[PDB]
């Protein structure tokens, strides 16, 4: 339904979606931008992630509540209303991956845009696991090809500072704890990642230096809720 | 509690 | 589009797709209920109301800000998203107030459920009217007209303390202030409405109590910025 | 600022 709007337009409607707090619009928007098919601007990329990252998030959210709910009672009302959101959620996680296979992947060469988008597939991979049951092997193992690919080219081509890839390992971190059932992988990787970036801080403007320390308090964070 | 991960 | 659903399960939807977060789902599993033909109970009717003031609630709040960043700018992508969102807006207005109209008003004999749904219709009119220009005069008529039909049956039918009858007084005098540009009308009405609910309270068990000053403390706080 | 109407 976008074909027919500017890419242009599109973005800044994408970034007037945004202030609105209109997450459904804005991923819209930006689903249409990317099916323009050239590549995405950094600035670009973030409202993209942005936008499905809100939309998705409302229905993790709403997933978790309903599930709980159906786990205490164990009419079909739970179950089946639990299934909706389930559905929809996967439906979401499944155009998102759509949009990164054809074609923002293959079509990124440079390391900024290739990783951002392998760590886009393994996310949406992560948030599809949550939800599967038994199917989830494969998922489970999708997300997890995805996170190395990204992880081994970030550790080639990016400094530990850099917030794509410290972000990265972050949510690695947390499929590693969350949904691979491997608690140790997950403290050894945001440990690692921790110590890394401390070393390099140095090399940073304030600027950089607040953006990286803002994510390294995350990992910080998840070390003391899993220690 | 659940874990964070890279938020916005 | 629930035409095949038990009435009794779209009101349990509706109560989980509220402990979700989810109030667009929660706004059509009512309207699907309300569709069934049979008047609601006093839970349902705050469940129908609770569901429609979130959507629209978040509809004014996105043109709220878009219609400010069109007034700073003053290409036509602001506007035409305002107009977007001001369209989904009047939509959803149109919906509460056809879902009154057919047939929710006239079935209501009881002064509770009648005093309920003209408030409801002053409410929605007045939500177009936030948006409407110059037409305006039509929708501010329609808005009043309901609220004084309320008001004149609340007086004679409930207490000064129901909390029914505080928030639409509450409401009609916000009508007054923001709407009509009758501030003084606004301010006399909170004063009168607080006034009289004071003087009830020795009547109320805890409970109500509790019920009916929380809504004059909001009638308070418009006093205090009014004047 | 705006006037607070009725709350849920
Ligand atoms: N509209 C939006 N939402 C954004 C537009 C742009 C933008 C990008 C390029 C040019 C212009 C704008 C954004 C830039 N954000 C980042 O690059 C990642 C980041 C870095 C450090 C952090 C962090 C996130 O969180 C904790 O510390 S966000
Ligand atoms: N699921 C929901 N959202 C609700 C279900 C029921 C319910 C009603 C009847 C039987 C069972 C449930 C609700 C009852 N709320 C009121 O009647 C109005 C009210 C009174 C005092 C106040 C106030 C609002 O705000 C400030 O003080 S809300
Ligand atoms: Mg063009
Ligand atoms: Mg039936």
């Amino acid at each position: 339904a976008m074909g027919s709007m500017e890419r242009a337009s599109l973005i800044q409607k994408a970034k007037l979606a945004e202030q609105a707090e209109r997450y459904e619009d804005m991923a819209a928007f930006m689903k249409g931008a990317v099916e323009k098919g050239e590549e995405l601007s950094c600035e670009e990329r973030n409202l993209l992630s942005v936008a499905y990252k809100n939309v998705v998030g409302g229905q993790r959210a709403a997933w978790r509540v309903l599930s709980s709910i159906e786990q205490k009672s164990n009419g079909p009302e739970v179950r089946e209303y639990r299934e909706k959101v389930e559905t929809e959620l996967q439906g979401v996680c499944d155009t998102v991956l759509g949009l990164l296979d054809s074609h923002l992947i293959k079509e990124a060469g440079d390391a900024e845009s290739r990783v951002f988008y392998l760590k886009m597939k393994g996310d949406y991979y992560r948030y599809l696991a949550e939800v599967a049951t038994g199917d989830k092997k494969r998922i489970i193992d999708s997300a997890r090809s995805a996170y190395q690919e990204a992880m081994d080219i970030s550790k080639k081509e990016m400094p530990p500072t850099n917030p794509i890839r410290l972000g990265l390992a972050l949510n690695f971190s947390v499929f590693h704890y969350e949904i691979a059932n491997s608690p140790e992988e997950a403290i050894s990787l945001a440990k690692t990642t921790f110590d890394e970036a401390m070393a390099d801080l140095h090399t940073l403007s304030e600027d950089s230096y607040k953006d990286s320390t803002l994510i390294m308090q995350l990992l910080r964070d998840n070390l003391t809720l899993w220690t | 509690v659940r874990s964070l991960s890279e938020r916005l």
